[PDB]
């Protein structure tokens, strides 16, 4: 079989040399039907040769050889013979013995063909595949789920799912059945996890990946499923707080609903903001979850598609209490949160708001931060808050600044920093101690 | 004597 792959590579290298020469019977290109059969043999051998439990290396070589065979110069718009994939992908249905590696290689080849082919050719070629792609979405193998997720992501990026809860699953018949199966499996998975008396979030895994693929180029898609998805998200957060992929599924779900606040009902919106995100901030032990929540809140703040000032205030106050307390060692997370607080205090819209009054402990944490870049940004904000005058700053430190929020910090450091800022900076350095100077 | 305004005074 390796020898056969070698012959295919020989034909490809002959066409590379033809391209080099062209950049007359010896210079004329190869007959197209031979290119077609070489491409099709490469596809078939790549999908077949993987072992059920080595041929994996020959598969990878065939895949690379196919990726070189289909280029803007080598053999674009070759024919393809995809019908045989229908039999292969249906094997996923059979749980006795199935070559999962073959399924993964075929799905990868399909996603590559989606980058290779022209759009009408994509639509024409993929129609029989729809049953096979739909079959993959059911199996419990995580590798196949990820492969089909990537394939569907690329396909739906080329052709986005229908909005508005339109009755047709797609405007394209070649996508209609596949997209109907995608929607049905999403709905059934969410409903099953809602119904389940006791189940791991891992049951959601494939459902969540497929849903993410369906929403990749159509954020509105989850508006169909918003109630059932929100109840599943509540169940996920509850299972996470009171117990490794759980974090990944919670982050994925949060990324899905982060921009659909206007669709959710008032009770669901309130639960999401003051129940889910707040309990993640307060209870959740995973710092990656905290980083994701802080990123979501930062995107909200920096932007009815965004939360009200009260919800932003609630989230920022919860973060200001919990993030420093629960994760003192995480310098990156605290840096991210203090960067957000710095943006808030720099923002002109929020200046003088109740929020800036509520975030004063966070600002004072920024002034006393052990990370010099944060401390400098906070002092730069602090410096401009008052006039460059000795008397006014002495009055500030005596009268205006409640220093209680500094805690055990020796806040005399901030007084020194504030008053020395008044000094002239551009004057050449010098002394009154002329008797001590080196002549 | 009027204290200077701070970033935390609710204007």
């Amino acid at each position: 079989r390796r020898l056969a792959v070698d012959l295919s590579e020989v034909v490809i290298k002959w066409e590379l040399q033809r391209i080099k020469d062209q950049q007359s019977l010896l210079a004329k290109p190869i007959d197209k039907q031979h290119t077609d059969t070489v491409v099709n043999f490469l596809i078939r051998v790549a999908c077949q040769v993987n072992d059920n439990t080595p041929g994996e290396v020959l598969s990878r070589r065939c895949v690379n050889l196919l990726k070189t065979a289909l280029r803007p110069d080598m053999w674009p718009k070759s024919e393809l013979k995809l019908q045989w994939f229908d039999k292969l992908l249906m094997t996923v249905e059979q749980p006795n013995q199935v070559n999962y590696g073959n399924i993964c290689t075929g799905l990868e080849v399909l996603s590559f063909l989606l980058t290779v082919l022209q759009s009408p050719a994509i639509l024409s070629s993929f129609k029989p595949l729809q049953r096979g792609i739909a079959a993959c979405m059911t199996c419990g193998n995580t590798k196949v789920l990820r492969a089909v997720h990537s394939l569907l992501s690329r396909l739906m990026s080329i052709f986005p799912t229908e909005p508005s809860t339109s009755s047709v699953a797609s405007k394209y018949e070649e996508l209609e059945c596949l997209y109907a199966a995608v929607g049905k499996v999403i709905y059934e998975g969410l409903t099953n996890y809602e119904k389940a008396t006791n189940a791991n979030p891992s049951q959601l895994f494939g459902t969540l990946m497929i849903l993410k693929s369906a929403c990749s180029n159509n954020p509105s898609y989850i508006d169909r499923l918003i109630s059932v998805f929100m109840r599943s998200l509540q169940k996920m957060v509850r299972e996470h707080l009171n117990p490794s992929g759980t974090s990944e599924l919670v982050m994925l779900s949060l990324e899905l609903v982060k921009t659909r606040l206007a669709v959710m009902s008032m009770e669901m919106r309130k639960n999401f903001i003051q129940a889910i995100l707040t309990s993640l901030i307060e209870k959740s032990p995973d710092a990656k979850i905290l980083r994701a929540v802080v990123k979501i809140v930062e995107e909200w703040v920096k932007n009815n598609q965004t939360p009200t000032l009260r919800e932003k205030s609630i989230l920022l106050v919860k973060m200001m209490t919990y993030i420093e307390k629960r994760f003192p060692e995480d310098l990156e997370l605290n840096a991210q949160f203090l960067d957000l607080v710095n943006y808030v205090y720099r923002d002109e819209t929020l200046s003088g708001s109740e929020l800036t009054a509520k975030l004063e402990p966070a600002f004072l944490s920024g002034l006393r931060c052990a990370q010099p870049l944060i401390r400098a940004k906070f002092f730069e904000v602090f410096d401009n808050s008052m006039k460059r005058r000795v008397y006014e700053r002495l009055l500030y430190v005596t009268c205006s600044q409640n220093w209680e929020a500094m805690g055990n910090h020796f806040w005399i450091k901030q007084c020194i920093e504030l008053l020395l800022a008044v000094c002239e900076k551009s004057t050449p350095i010098g002394t009154s101690c002329q008797g001590a100077m080196l002549p | 004597v009027v204290p200077p305004r701070s970033l935390f005074d609710r204007a």
